């Protein structure tokens, strides 16, 4: 009981593999923008102060949230790489640290372009 | 507690494409 430390938090492993295991196919189809830009919307939807209460409210439940997620993506017009990983985020109660998983996507995307020469 | 995951997003990619194997069991 004397001093206190506060380390930052970003990129870890199972959360980073969620974006790299879904965008790994996007890297071959050139969807890093289709998956990195749509995933950011999930972080803003939970970061929003009016929407943050709806995602953390105890009434959304889990089975009901699965239908609300698919019924929201239908109006959000997500991309071909954002209507599957979205369920995993709301499948096992993963809407608390969901923005940290999107940040790892930007760091993993840098490793998909560094080893891919495509300029003339 | 609420835990128990095994790279589910990785196995899901194989179901949609599954085009990368190198003798691994």
């Amino acid at each position: 009981f004397a001093k206190l430390v506060r380390p930052p938090v970003q990129i870890y492993g199972i959360e980073g593999r969620y974006a790299t295991a879904l965008y790994s196919a996007a890297s071959k189809q050139n969807k890093l923008e289709q998956v990195e830009k749509e995933l950011l919307r999930v972080g803003q939807i939970l970061k929003e102060p009016k929407m943050a209460a709806s995602l953390l409210n105890p009434y959304v439940k889990r089975s009901v949230k699965v239908k609300s997620l698919s019924d929201m993506t239908a109006k959000e017009k997500f991309s071909p790489l954002t209507s599957n990983l979205i369920n995993l985020l709301a499948e096992n109660g993963r809407l608390t640290n969901t923005p940290a998983v999107i940040s790892a996507f930007s760091t993993m995307m840098s490793v998909h372009r560094g080893e891919v020469p495509c300029t003339v | 507690q609420k835990t128990g995951t095994a790279e589910v997003s990785s196995i899901l990619e194989e179901r949609i494409l599954g085009a990368d194997t190198s003798v691994d069991l």
